[PDB]
C-alpha cells in the first residue's frame, strides 16, 4: 500500500522493556482504611475514593484580549460518597448513632498495601502510600431494598465532608 | 552465496550476483578515483568488462553477469557456465555412487536419477522447454545411455538455455 | 516479570478468617414493617428504605483562604417512597381513605429479623435492628397499568414524609 | 428498476487510486507526551486530547435582518481532561504535591511519531507533528474504585488549565 | 517397568463390600406421580422431573476485590415437564379440559415405589421418600406430533409449575 | 525423495526412557472424595469435578494502545457438579432433607488415592495429594430422569461451591 | 463428449516434482514446549496450541462510504490450552502447588524438533524454529474427570497467556 509503511522493531522493543520495567501496576481493588478508635470495626469498607485535592484557578483577562491563569485557594473542602456494609445488629448503626450523639469530630487514615510487600504478622503501610485525613465529617444515607434484590444484600452508602488533606 | 543458499534442494545457481536485489555494497562515500575518463558500453561488452550501477534506493551493486567467456556464444553469460557445472558435480557424485558397481541395473539407476533430478531442475526453472518446436521441439531434457563392451559405455544429456531478460528497451509515445 | 511480585500467604489467609469470622451477612430482602393498629395489614409491603438519618453542615470561610465545617441541624424530616400490593376489594384504599377522612397522624415500626435467630411462634426482634417512626405523613401515587401488563400487577407507590427518627 | 442506474468504473477506479495514495493514516493510539524536566516519568499517561484550538466569533446583525459573523480574540485557555496511571509508591502524587508546594508553572510538549519513520535510538520527531504548550495548570482528581473493581486498576484523571497554544 | 507397580486383592475386596453393602439402587423407570383423586388420568404419566428445593445466595466482596457469598431463603418455585400418551377416549383432553375450564390449582405427588420393596394389596410408601406438590399451575405445551413417522403414536407432553416445595 | 530422510534409533530410546521414568499416571476413576463424618453419603459419589485456584488479572495498556497485565488476589470461587446413584432407603434424599434443614455450611475434601500406592489397612493418603473443601454449599440441580430408557436407572447430581480454595 | 478434452502427463510430472521438492513436513505430534529450568515437568505436556502474533488494523473509510484498512501495533497478547497427563506422585499438582505460592510469572519456549533431522546426543535446535514463551502467567481451567468412563486416566489441562510474543 503506502510506501511509508514499514518500520522497526528495536525502538518499540526496548520501549515495551522500559514500560515492564517501570513497576508493577497495583490494583484499584486493593485499599486499608482505619477510623481513629475503631479500626477494628474499619475493615467492613468495600467502596470509597480517593479524597479530591486541588487548588483552584483565577482566569483572568488583560488588554490585547490576553486570556491567563493564576493560583488560588486550595480547595481542600469537599464531599466523599463511600461504600459500605453492615452486621448482625448494626455496629455502622451504632456508630454513627454514638457519633451524632457526642457531636465530635473523627480522624481516618487510608492506605495502599499490596500484599507482595506486606511483611511481618498484619499489614505494614508504607509513607509512600498513605494520607491521613483530618476535620472528616461522617454520615450515612438511606439505602433502598428491593422486590426482587433475593441475591442482594443491604449496601450502606455514606456522605463525609473532608475538610483537608495531610500526607505523611 | 545468497543466491544460491536462499535455495536448498537445487541452490540458485540460476540467479546471478547482479543488481540491488542481490548484489549490494555501499561500502561508503563512494567516488571515482578519476572523473575524466568515463565508460564505453561496446567496450566493456567486447573485453568482457562488469560495469557498475547504484541501486534505486542508492547503494553501491554491481549490475553485470558477464563471465570471461571471449567468444560470444551463450557461454558469455553466468547462469548457464553456473549451470553445467553444477549438473556435472551432480553426475559427479552420481559416479562417485555407480563406480566399481556390477554391471547390469547401474546404468538403469542412473538412468532414474537423470530423470528425476532434470524434472526437479525443470520444476525449479532452471531448466526450461526449447522456444521452437520444429527444431529443438519442446522437451526440456534428452538423455541416452549406450554399452559397449566390458568398458565403453556413455551417457548423453542435451539441454536448453533459459532467459534472464539482460537488455530491455522501453520507447515513449504521445497519445495527442 | 517485576522483580516485587512474589507475596506471602498467611497474611491474607488471616485476613480471610478475620472477614468470615466478622459475623453472618445480612440480605436486603428481610424486613418487616408494622403499622400503628393494621400490623395485620402491613405484611403487604415489598419495596422500601430504611429512613434517611443524616445531619447538615455548615461550611464556612476565613482567613487566609480557610474552609471549616460546622454542625446544624438533624435532617429528620424529609420524603420515603415505598412500594407494595393491594388486595380484592383494595385494604390499602380503604384505609387510606380512611386515614385521609380522620385526618391524623401514624407511627410505624421497622425491623429486620433473620429467620436464623426467630424463636417462638412469631417473628422476634432485637433492639439492635428496630427503629420506629413517628408522625408519619402517608399518601400514595397514581399507579399506570400499561397494554403488555400482562404478567405484571398492580405496585402501588406510596410517598411519606417522614420527621424524625428514634431508636429503640 | 430505474432507467438512470449504471455506471462507469474507472472513474471511482483512479478515485480509489488518489485515497489510497493520499499517505498512510495514523493511528490515534500513538502519542508522545513529555513534560518540562520529567520526560523520565511522562511515558505513563494514556489518555489524552490535543489541546482545543479556536477563535470566537461576534455575531452581529444589521439592517434589513442581516446576519453577520466577525473575528474575536484567540479562543486560547480552557481545560483539558487526561488518563494516566501511578506507581508502587505513587510517582505522580509525589510530582503533583511537589508542584503545588513549589507553585510553579509547567511546560509540556505532545508529539505523534509513527513508528515506521523512527530512527536512531529514541524516538524522533518532525514539526509538523508536535506541539508545545505553555502555563500548564496541572491538578488531578479523586479517583473512584469499586467493589468488583478486580480486573481493572486505578485510573488516575488529572485536570488541567491550558493558556495559549505555539506550534513549532 | 516403573518401580510404584506393587498390588494386591484386600484393598478391592474391602472396597467391593462397602460398596455392595448399600444395596440395590432405584431405577429411573419405577416412580409413582399422582393427581389428588385423578389417578385414573395420573396413570397415562410416561416421563417427568425431579423436584427441586434451593436456596438464594448474596454474593458480597470482602476487600482487595475478595468474595464471600451468604445463604438466603428458598427458591421455591420449581417447573417440571410431564409426558402422556394420548388414547382414544381422550383423557388428557378432557382433563385438560375441564382443569383449563376451572381455571384452579392442581395438586401432586410424587414418591418412588419399588415393586420388590412393596407389600401389601397395593405398593406402600414412607414419608421419607413421599414429595407431594400442591397449589400447582399445570398448563400445555407446543410439542409436534411427527405424522411423517407414523411408528410413533401421539407424544403429548404438559408443563407444571409448582410455587413451593412441600417437604416434610 | 527428499533428502533430509535419516533416521536412527537411540533419540527415540533416549526420548521413551525419559518418558517411561515418569512412573504410572492416576486413573481419572480412582480417587476418593467424602464429606466430614458423613461417609455412608459419601461413598455414593459418581463423578465429581477438580477444584480450580485462579488469580485474578488486572488488563491495562501501555503507550499507542500495547496491553499489560498484572497479578491480582486469587479467584477463590469454585463450583462442583457432583454425581450420586440412589438407593432404597434414599440416602441422597435424606441427606439433601437433613442439610436443608440444617441451612448450615458443608465441608468436603478430595484426595485422588491409588489402589497399588495404597498400604495399610485402607488407602493410605499425603497431605501434598490431599485437597479439602470446607464451608461449603451443596445444592441440587434438576435432573431429569429418563423413564422412557428403562435400563438407565435413576442419576441424581448436585452442585457444591467452595468460597475458597483450600490448600495447604 | 466434450471437445475440451485432451491432457497429457508432463504437467502433472512437473507439478509432482515441484511439490515433492519441498521435502518432508513436520508432525504435529513431533516438537518441544519447555519451561524456563523445569522440564521434569515439562515432559509432561500432551498438547498446546501454537503462538500467535498479529498486529491491529484501524478500518477508516473513504467518501461515499468506501472504506480502507490501515496497519497498526501488534496484537502481543496470547492464550494457550496445554495439556497433560498427572501421575502418582504429582507432578503437576507440586507445580501448580509451588508457583500458584510464588506469584510470579514463567517463562516457556516452544520449538519443532524432529527425530531424523536430530543430531548429536540430543535434539538440536536452530533459533529459525526456536519460539519461547516468557512473563508468562500460567493458571488452571476447570477441566471435568470422567469418573464414569473408567477407560480414560485424569485428564488436567492449564491455560498460559504470554502478554508478549517473543521473536528474533
Amino acid at each position: 500500500g503506502h510506501n511509508n509503511t514499514k518500520g522497526n522493531r528495536k525502538f518499540i522493543k526496548g520501549r515495551y522493556t522500559a514500560n515492564a520495567a517501570k513497576g508493577e501496576r497495583l490494583v484499584s481493588s486493593e485499599f486499608l482504611l482505619t477510623f481513629a478508635g475503631h479500626e477494628d470495626i474499619s475493615v467492613l469498607v468495600r467502596t470509597s475514593q480517593i479524597p479530591e485535592m486541588t487548588r483552584e484557578d483565577v482566569e483572568d483577562y488583560g488588554p490585547n484580549g490576553v486570556k491567563f491563569n493564576q493560583h488560588g485557594p486550595i480547595r481542600n473542602s469537599g464531599e466523599i460518597q463511600v461504600q459500605c456494609v453492615e452486621t448482625i445488629e448494626g455496629d455502622i448503626l451504632q456508630f454513627i448513632k454514638d457519633r451524632i450523639a457526642a457531636k465530635d469530630y473523627v480522624d481516618i487514615t487510608m492506605a495502599a498495601t499490596p500484599e507482595s510487600k506486606s511483611s511481618g504478622v498484619n499489614a505494614v503501610t508504607k509513607a509512600a502510600t498513605t494520607i491521613e485525613m483530618l476535620d472528616c465529617k461522617i454520615y450515612s444515607d438511606a439505602i433502598d431494598f428491593s422486590t426482587e434484590d433475593v441475591t442482594a444484600a443491604v449496601r450502606p452508602s455514606l456522605r463525609i465532608v473532608y475538610n483537608w488533606i495531610e500526607w505523611d | 552465496a545468497r543466491g544460491v543458499k536462499k535455495n536448498s534442494d537445487v541452490g540458485g545457481w540460476h540467479y546471478s550476483p547482479a543488481g540491488e536485489e542481490r548484489a549490494v555494497i555501499a561500502r561508503a562515500s563512494i567516488q571515482p578515483l578519476y572523473p575524466e575518463d568515463t565508460p564505453d558500453e561496446e567496450a566493456m561488452v567486447k573485453g568482457r568488462l562488469n560495469k557498475v550501477s547504484v541501486g534505486t534506493s542508492g547503494q553501491m551493486i554491481i549490475d553485470d553477469a558477464l563471465t570471461c567467456c571471449t567468444q560470444d556464444n551463450y557461454l558469455h553469460f553466468q547462469h548457464v557456465p553456473s549451470l553445467m557445472n553444477a549438473i556435472s558435480r551432480f553426475f559427479v557424485q552420481l559416479a562417485r555412487q555407480m563406480k566399481h558397481s556390477p554391471d547390469g541395473i547401474t546404468a538403469a539407476g542412473l538412468t532414474k536419477g537423470m530423470t528425476k533430478l532434470l524434472d526437479r531442475f525443470v520444476a525449479s526453472g532452471a531448466l526450461v522447454a526449447p522456444r521452437d518446436p520444429d527444431a529443438d521441439g519442446t522437451e526440456p531434457y534428452v538423455l541416452k545411455v549406450t554399452q559397449a563392451e566390458f568398458d565403453k559405455w556413455e551417457v548423453v544429456w542435451a539441454c536448453c538455455p533459459t532467459g534472464v531478460a539482460r537488455r530491455i528497451q522501453g520507447v515513449p509515445l504521445l497519445i495527442k
